[PDB]
RNA sequence: GGUGAAAAGUACCCCGGGAGGGGAGUGAAAGAGUACCUGAAACCGUGCGCUUACAAUCCGUCAGAGCCCUCGACGUGUCGUGGGGUGAUGGCGUGCCUUUUGAAGAAUGAGCCUGCGAGUCAGGGACAUGUCGCGAGGUUAACCCGGGUGGGGUAGCCGC
RNA sequence: AAGUCCAAGAGUGCGGCAGUGAGACGGCGGGGGAUAAGCUCCGUGCGUCGAGAGGGAAACAGCCCAGAUCGCCGGCUAAG
RNA sequence: GGCAGCCAACGUGUUGGCUGGGUAGGGGAGCGUCCUGCAUCCGGUGAAGCCGCCGAGUGAUCGAGUGGUGGAGGGUGUGG
């Protein structure tokens, strides 16, 4: 029978990704992979064996084109005419982490497990984070050649 | 549904009640209603050709004859007084099988009465001989008069 | 296991759900505490339920020789009895059905160490 | 050490002493059967060339013949009146691996 | 307006569970030397003998 | 010969209701409702026995890919290289190696990479 | 419509205004108590095990963590050619019938269970096709005689 | 003239038993309509649906791929 | 690896080739129920019915396999 994780089997690790000068979409896809646990041979779709991901310098994220002014984050309050929009430029100035957060969350599965996976994402605007006690491993976004 | 008592009137109006439409309280779907395609008295007799009936009887009697199950006797009992005890003993000497067909002429009341009460014994006259009773019996016992009467009416 | 006595009141002219509403106040309590609660409960079905509990306590004393103080109401339930059918005439020839429900009430009391 | 054994169009990782259910083989219980290998792992070293794998065979003993789970099929399509009930139990052979 | 559908066993029970009695809080009173339990609301009446302690 | 139906009729009801144990509400309790669900249940089961083979292969492939990329090779080039080397291990067992014996899997990756063409993106 | 072989139909004691019940008796059995043979299902309770209050569920299916129970070998729990109960979580997934070009359909019918409810029967009827007897012939109708299902009956009929 | 030819389960004739005689969309050739309709009426050894599950097209009878005898925790591909 | 239909090849039933989506509808072969001719068997040392357990067959379904409840009939084979 195919290997299935048991109670004690999942081991977490802590990664830190520097978002400075990284393309938003590229950072988010990489982080979603780590949070989901796709890089582990023990991956199981009904189990969150993902790792913790810390994103630092989330205000230095790079976006190409005119998306800074023309890309709009939309929210609806549920009241008639309750549709509000912000550009990514405005959202980066007021809530720097929200830009990276939304990008990563939208690349996670939209189910109960996905919500549990989101717990393991921590994102910070500045160069620093409070999690030195967890000794995060610097993670660089590489591409395996073929 | 036509023979059941009552049921002549349409129970309620065709439309407006909100109930299924009904034509009679005795319709088949009703409890107490008429039966559909139920039994009716019928005659089951069949017009089997004469030659088939005769050949079947001959076949049955031949099967007994080949297995030596045909016996012949002058009388079941001696005298003019029925006695089941005598007949039972005598039949016991002839056959030990349970079912026995005894073929006796009409006149031999004392023989018929003497065997009548025995459990597996069936009594018949030779003019009434038939496949069912022969095949039901383990052994056929003929009065000599009855056997000759049967042979004569057929082989002549 | 504990020594126990049973009482039943059958064909009590009270709906089983209305009895249950009272019974839920006394399940698991000592017989003394149950009879106090039932004495002051405003519900009508309190009175039939009280009588069954007291009857079971009395059986435990007089038939089984248990002491009354140690008695607790271990198990109690009401089951539905036969329902009588009545008709209430309504407006414009409508005739509606009325159900006169009854219930059976079972109590088991245990002698437990205090 | 362990090997990956081919039998019945399927492959099973087995070591000495392993019990494996495989597709029916024609042998009595107590008979020994010899099976081809797709891979051998002897601790650190991996045998993978077809030439050396042809040299090696796994020996197993037939324990018993058995039946898999009863499968109940009830094909159906709505608004048609089409129903087709069918049952199935696959015949299996149980092997105990003896050596590699 | 009439119910559109029958109500599931679960939904019926969830609502029906809200129909329940609450036990009265009881206090002890000494009357005729014996200690009886009465609602605190009736404490004064019970000492005055205005409550029928059956 | 009037025949009462209960004896024959009840048999199929008991079968269906036994099969529908564990269902919720009317589907566990009423023969007609349980029968309806049984139609779906056995249709689903038949369909999922077929789909199960793809679903497991999907799992194995994902696990092989993670282990391959941890050894600096993509899945597609690993499969190509194993074919070129003539290694006939299927994906069920390749995934079991990736989990239970990373050393053996690493040795297979080396074999596959050696058998790959020098210029994978060259004609032929 | 059915207590039991027999009324032997529950003396007497206990709780209760009664009703009803608990002891004690009768009986082979009260898992037979005049609500009575057997006592299904819907429907309504109580107890125990697992589960469930961040979740969008045609209600199931295939994967499946954790817990509970049980059968083997070994030892203090742990593994197996196991078996049950429950099921976090993941994938897949548009009731049944009728009737329609096409219905998950916001078309029709069904609140639920149990019982009942629809190609049957008559006739030397008609056509075809199996099967059996007899065969250039086959067969009787009415009727007559047998306590029968058997024997007789040539008028007819159908082939030629 | 060959092919297929342990069969297309082919044609033709007779007989027993039918059902059907409301079709839909898509490709190609046309009428009616404004060279409108998810329109309407014909042709097409044209297709699919009807009576067809599976994969693709987000979902999506009629499009693309492919015709489900059952089992497998094997492998290779189609459209994509 | 199991089952089935058609056909072939031989044998005193096995091997092989091909085939096995399906509504209206045609054909074939069966399951379960009751009443009966005949033959057999079980039953107050507990029949039927009902509730379970553990199992069984390609399906309708089965259990002369077994617990519980129950109290008088029932099973099987071959025909009608
Ligand atoms: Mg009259
Ligand atoms: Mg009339
Ligand atoms: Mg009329
Ligand atoms: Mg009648
Ligand atoms: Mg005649
Ligand atoms: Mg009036
Ligand atoms: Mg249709
Ligand atoms: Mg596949
Ligand atoms: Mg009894
Ligand atoms: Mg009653
Ligand atoms: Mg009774
Ligand atoms: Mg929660
Ligand atoms: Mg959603
Ligand atoms: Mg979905
Ligand atoms: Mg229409
Ligand atoms: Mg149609
Ligand atoms: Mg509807
Ligand atoms: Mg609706
Ligand atoms: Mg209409
Ligand atoms: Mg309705
Ligand atoms: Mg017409
Ligand atoms: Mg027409
Ligand atoms: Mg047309
Ligand atoms: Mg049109
Ligand atoms: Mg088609
Ligand atoms: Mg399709
Ligand atoms: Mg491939
Ligand atoms: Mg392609
Ligand atoms: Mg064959
Ligand atoms: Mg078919
Ligand atoms: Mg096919
Ligand atoms: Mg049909
Ligand atoms: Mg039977
Ligand atoms: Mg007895
Ligand atoms: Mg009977
Ligand atoms: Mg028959």
């Amino acid at each position: 029978p195919t290997y299935t994780p048991k109670a004690g089997d999942t081991t977490r690790s802590w990664y830190v990704i520097d978002a400075s000068d990284v393309v938003l979409g590229r950072l988010a896809s990489a982080a979603a992979t780590l949070l989901r646990g796709k890089h582990k041979p023990t991956f199981t779709p009904n189990v969150d064996g993902g790792d913790f991901v810390i994103v630092i310098n989330a205000d230095k994220i790079a976006v190409s084109g005119d998306k800074l002014t023309k890309k709009f984050a939309y929210r609806h309050s549920g009241y008639p005419g309750g549709l509000r929009k912000r550009t990514i430029g405005e959202l980066l100035e007021k809530h720097p982490t929200r830009v990276v957060e939304n990008a990563i969350i939208g690349m996670l599965p939209h189910n109960k497990l996905g919500r549990q996976i989101q717990k393991k994402l921590k994102v910070y605007a500045g160069p620093d984070h409070p999690h030195a006690a967890q000794q995060p491993i610097p993670f660089e976004i590489k591409q395996v050649a073929q | 549904r036509g023979e059941v008592s009552g049921g002549g009137k349409k129970p309620y109006r065709q439309k407006g009640t909100g109930r299924a439409r009904q034509g009679s309280t005795r319709a088949p779907q009703f409890t107490g209603g008429g039966t559909v395609h139920g039994p009716k008295p019928r005659d089951y007799s069949q017009r089997t050709p004469k030659k088939m009936i005769a050949a079947a009887l001959r076949g049955a009697l031949s099967d007994r004859a080949r297995n030596d199950r045909i016996h012949a006797v002058t009388e079941l009992v001696e005298g003019q007084t029925p006695s089941t005890k005598s007949a039972k003993t005598f039949l016991g000497t002839l056959t030990e099988n349970k079912k026995v067909l005894v073929v006796i002429g009409r006149t031999d009341e004392v023989g018929a009465k003497s065997v009548r009460n025995l459990p597996g014994v069936h009594v018949i006259s030779p003019d009434q001989l038939n496949t069912y009773d022969v095949l039901n019996a383990d052994d056929v016992v003929f009065s000599v008069e009855a056997l000759n009467a049967y042979i004569s009416a057929n082989s002549k | 296991e504990f020594p126990s006595a049973t009482a039943k009141a059958r064909y009590v002219r009270v709906s089983a759900t209305k009895a249950r509403r009272v019974i839920d106040l006394v399940r698991g309590k000592s017989v003394e505490e149950a009879l106090d609660i039932l004495r002051w409960a405003p519900q009508a079905a309190s009175e039939p339920v009280a009588k069954v509990i007291a009857s079971a306590a009395a059986n435990a004393q007089n038939n089984e020789g248990l002491d009354p103080s140690t008695l607790v109401v271990a198990t109690v339930y009401a089951d539905e009895g036969p329902t009588a059918k009545r008709i209430r005439p309504r407006a414009q020839g409508r005739a509606f059905r009325i159900r006169k429900r009854t219930s059976h009430i079972t109590v088991i009391v245990e002698s437990r160490p205090p | 050490t362990y090997a990956i054994v081919k039998t019945g169009g399927k492959q099973y990782k087995v070591a000495a002493g392993d019990v494996v259910k495989v597709e029916k083989l024609d042998s009595e219980p107590g008979a020994s059967v010899s099976l081809p290998v797709a891979l051998v792992v002897d601790g650190a070293n991996v045998t993978s060339k077809a030439d050396d794998l042809a040299k090696v065979a796994v020996t197993a003993e037939v324990l018993e013949h058995t039946k898999g789970p009863k499968i109940r099929i009830h094909k159906f399509k709505n608004k048609t009146g089409y129903h087709k009930r069918q049952g199935h139990r696959q015949q299996l052979t149980v092997l105990k691996v003896t050596g590699i | 307006a009439v119910p559109k559908r029958r109500m599931s066993r679960a939904n019926t029970r969830s609502r029906r569970a809200q129909w329940k009695a609450e036990a009265p809080g009881l206090v002890t009173v000494s009357v005729a030397g014996q200690q009886r339990k009465v609602p605190r609301r009736l404490l004064k009446a019970a000492r005055l003998g205005l409550v029928d302690l059956d | 010969a009037r025949v009462k139906r209960a004896l024959n009729a009840q048999k199929k009801r008991r079968t269906v209701l036994k099969a529908s144990k564990g269902y919720r509400g009317q589907r566990s309790r009423l023969y007609r409702k349980a029968k309806e669900q049984q139609l779906h249940s056995l249709t689903y089961a038949y369909r999922d026995r077929r789909a199960r083979k793809g679903e497991f292969r999907k799992l194995w492939i994902s696990r092989i890919n993670a282990a391959a990329r941890a050894n600096d090779i993509t899945y597609n080039r690993l499969i190509q290289g194993l074919k070129a080397a003539g290694v006939e291990v299927d994906r069920k067992n390749l995934a079991e190696l990736a989990v239970s014996d990373p050393a053996a899997f690493t040795a297979l990756v080396d074999v596959a990479r050696a058998a790959l063409p020098e210029d994978v993106n060259a004609p032929s």
